[PDB]
RNA sequence: UAGGUAGUCAAGGUGCCAAGAAAUAGCUUCUAAGGUUAGGCUAUAAGGGACCGUACCGCAAACCGACACAGGUAGGUGGGA
RNA sequence: UUUGAUGGAGGUAUCAGAAGUGAGAAUGCAGGUAUGAGUAACGAAAAAAUGGGUGAGAUUCCCAUUCGCCGAAAACCUAAGGUUUCCUGGGUAAAGGUCGUCUUCCCAGGGUUAGUCGGCCCCUAAGGCAAAGCUGAAAAGUGUAGUCGAUGGGAAACGGGUU
RNA sequence: CUCUAGUCUGUUUAAAAAGGCAGGGAUGAGCUGUGAAUAGGAGUGAAAGGCUAAACAAACUCGGAGAUAGCUGGUUCUCCC
RNA sequence: GGAGAAGCAAACAUUUAUUGAUCCCAAGAUUACCGAAUGGAGUAAUCCAGCUAGCAAGAUGCUAGCUAUCUAUUAUUUAAAUAAUAGAGGCGAUACCAGGGGAAGUGAACCAUCUAAGUACCCUGAGGAAAAGAAAUCAAAGAGAUUCCCUUAGUAGUGGCGAGCGAAAAGGGAGUAGCCCAAACUUUAAAUGUGUCAAGCUGCAGAGCGUUGCAUUUAUGGGGUUGUAGGACGUUUAGGCUUAGUCUGUAAUAAGCAAAAAAGUUACAAAAUAUUUAUAUAGAAGAAUAAUCUGGAAAGUUUAACCAAAGAAGGUGAUAGUCCUGUAAUUUAAAUGUAAAUAUCUUUUUAAAAUGUUCCUGAGUAGGACGAGGCACGAGAAACCUUGUUUGAAGCUGGGGAGACCACUCUCCAAGGCUAAAUACUAGAAAGCUACCGAUAGAGAAGAGUACCGUGAGGGAAAGGUGAAAAGAACCCCGGGAGGGGAG
């Protein structure tokens, strides 16, 4: 449902195998309320991708985490997201120091 | 109804591609509330032949069994009915967008 | 119906009630009720005819003889009135 | 969704008309067997009831021109 | 060629009493209010056929009997000795 | 109530309170599983046999040659009914009283073309409905003019070929 | 084509009334197809207390209804007097 | 509202979206055919048309728009017939309400009176509530409409005086509201009856012999509405005038105009506004945790904080006030619905108290007799109320009631019509609570009135859980597969 992360935001992941590993967002599925970091809870995957008979592969793509487990993280920090109206504009702002994003 | 809500699609089966090659005879899906006449006038408007003749069939629908997620019988599904026409052209006469 | 068409009276339901015995204001010891039955009270309706001069003809309407009694009272028309009913409605 | 926002009334009959046109011969080529884009079926045939709810409310007087 | 059945002629013919559908339809015919190319009729060439059903089983494992059931299911064909 | 093994996320001491508070039986209810027992049966005393083929697999499927049965049928064509069961290709969880490559079973696609056939329609029988009229606490009941209602009466085609 | 005397099989049956031998009627008070009509204290009945959706000395469904039983059955942990 | 979206669910492709999509709220457009189904018919979702207009119109062609019935009101000699409008038809709510019809299983240890019970059910009507309601009332107290609770009271009575049935007043609360006609006279007429002299008009007079003379009904404006008050008479009055109180001008009152108030909740009716940060149907913002240990995973252990009008509740890889969605306290309305208040507007008063005279004040009604019903009250001395069959009055110098009846006394004014709130109900929509259920439980139904059964009405099940994330077992081996053995 409603969130306040944009699609490539840089973020820090809170708890799961990868600890405060930092990276971007690729996607968001909010059907399910889960987000996808690039190059983080990062899978093997089995792939046949059809039934003719060619090959089959092993490749490694990414799980899609819950949103929870993420926060944004700006210039060496990261904590939770206010927004601002200024200029006629819904701006996003960091709780901890308050500055633009 | 205009000419355009008459005229579904074609066919393109071995029974109507034989038909066609053998006996000039073009096999459409028309729409159920079509009858002969405004089939032949839609004919005659979107292809600019006039058809000697128009035949219609109506098809029944196919009943499909539906199974659970786990998969047994719990009711019966069912297709589209459709209605199905013969068209009938001068032996001179040809269709060209097929 | 058994209705009568000008004042609306209608056949009443009620019971059909024996008694065994002899009342106390005859010197009996009293009276018993029987078995009760159902019953009905029938108006007496007869198809009148009144001859009304004021459009010279006979206008036929179903009416009690109560209704019959308080036309001969009151005048046919100030009747119709006061029931709220008219002469045409008839006919 | 394409813009039509500004055409006027027989502007838009003439584009309702190409349109079935393009739409007839869309299924069409569909029963033939390859078309590229099947999605494109359903928008030219959004597009079409786009055209008669204009259309209407012309007739209707709701949007003047 | 000759023989010849079940149909058909036949809603026939001949007897009998138990005295043997209806129709405003079809066919033919008569006229009122009216019409006098307004038509109706005889032809003649030109084209108009509505809408629905049409697969398959139908003496049976596909209809009716809870059944792939020793049962039931109208009618027309019923070869030869 | 202590300790092992299993289990992988919620429980419990004291006091007080409230009950849908304790099951072995009601020819109890529901589910699962024994027993009889690998026993009775496998649905009519018309009947099968061999070879070849297909296939992981054949008494059962396909083909060939014999034999047997029905033949006022157990044959052929239309009803009443069923509703895809029809054709082609593929498949064997289950269903087939065995087997199965097979099937009326399952999956996908295809298949029903009418001026003359049967309807619709124009007609009425049995009968239903029914303005008016008449009768009834109400609902409604009778009932004429009208309208529906085939198992009947009414314009029109036959032969051959083709998938 | 319609019915079922006599007898046998069947009788946890192939069949919730059939089957094998057979038997009665078979130009008529005959058999049968397709519709329609008569409904529960009522219908129908060549008359058996028969039949009215496999159940009829008063059908079926829902409701009163958790009807009423002096009758039958059942009624769950422990200890002390 | 802001970045994904193509429903309930993804798959696998192919497009849409920052030129603001999907989604949410409001309005509008489209809206096949059936169904009250209503052009006629019919086997509901389909045939048959007529009239007008458009398709080359046309041969059983297509698309549109009308043609059903009933009630009320008028255009008529409301009937016959159309015409004109207005309102009804059916459904929902296996609830509530009013009226009509009305059981039985049972209890009385039988059973018939009685009970169950005016219950079940059926039928006709409506509403947001319905019904009732402003005393011809209660009842021996001096109260003051109706309705719903508390008590009187299981009392008074009633009952094969058996089983059983069973008040109301008083007194204590919830909620509060009272009004409009008929008639009396009189005004504009129409129609129907009837008429040729004083038939009308405040009284002096001239006019005047029919201002239709007067009645009856209809329509219309005034007038008025009750423990006998109200009309006409009696003066003070009568705003002031203009018209006329049969005609003209004078002493003498009415029809219109200044001067005020109430109203759609009854009390006349119909709206339109703006106006209200009123509210309902979308939204906006919304506080304050780091480290460490175990562990697959922390929210947990441990050590320290910080927020709190927010420690309600869910989700997040184990148990989160400070991770997310939210919660507290605030707040968004172009559009639409509903509410108030304001004026617009509408209607009304264009005055009141003052004395007796004739008139009016609800008629087949009150009441009586007979047969029944409702009162707790079963005929009992049986009042009261409703009523079928009959009979039948008084007219304020009157009449009703006060549990047979009569007298005196006391209270009330019927035979006309309206009225919100307190009350009853929730199929449902929104927000919540739980010593309520946790898959044989809870609705029948976590997947359903489905499967299945019956000709039909109708009857009616069973089946939830991988993990935190498919990361759904690449590949190899046995096997036709299934299944298994390795590897992941």
């Amino acid at each position: 449902m409603k969130t306040k992360l944009k699609i490539g935001d840089s973020v820090k992941i809170l708890s799961g195998k990868d600890r405060g590993r930092i990276g971007k967002i690729a996607s968001i599925n909010r059907k399910k309320n889960k987000v996808i970091v690039e190059s983080c809870n990062m899978v093997k995957k089995v792939i046949k991708a059809r039934t003719p008979q060619e090959k089959g592969r092993i490749i490694d793509k990414e799980a899609a985490i819950d949103i929870s487990n993420v926060m944004i993280f700006v210039k060496g920090t990261s904590s939770r997201l206010g927004i601002r109206f200024e200029n006629n504009e819904k701006i996003r702002y960091l709780k901890k120091n308050g500055q633009r994003i | 109804m205009k000419a355009y809500d008459i005229i579904v699609s074609p066919m393109l089966t071995e029974k109507t591609n034989t038909q066609r090659e053998s006996i000039n005879v073009y096999v459409f899906k028309v729409n159920k509330r079509a009858n002969k006449k405004e089939v032949g006038a839609a004919i005659k408007e979107l292809f600019n032949v006039t058809p000697v003749s128009c035949n219609l069939l109506n098809i029944k629908s196919k009943a499909k069994v539906v199974v659970s997620r786990k998969g047994y019988p719990i009711g019966k599904g069912k297709t589209s009915s459709w209605k199905k026409a013969y068209v009938y052209l001068k032996k001179e006469d040809k269709i060209d967008i097929f | 119906a058994r209705k009568c068409e000008i004042t609306g009276k209608k056949t009443m339901f009620g019971n059909n009630v024996p008694r065994k015995g002899l009342a106390k204001k005859k010197g009996g010891a009293g009276q018993h009720i029987g078995v009760k039955t159902k019953r009905t009270f029938k108006v007496n309706l007869i198809n009148k005819k009144f001859f009304i001069p004021n459009l010279g003809r006979s206008v036929s309407i179903k009416v009690s003889a109560n209704a019959l009694r308080s036309i001969s009272k009151i005048g046919l028309d100030a009747f119709l009135k006061k029931n709220c009913k008219k002469i045409e409605n008839f006919l | 969704m394409k813009n039509f926002k500004n055409f006027t009334l027989e502007d838009m009959k003439a584009k309702r008309l190409e349109l079935k046109k393009e739409y007839l011969d869309l299924r069409f080529k569909s029963v033939v067997g390859h078309v590229e884009n099947p999605l494109k079926k359903r928008e030219i045939r959004r597009d079409i009831a786009r055209l008669n709810t204009m259309i209407c409310e012309y007739e209707l007087g709701i949007r003047k021109v």
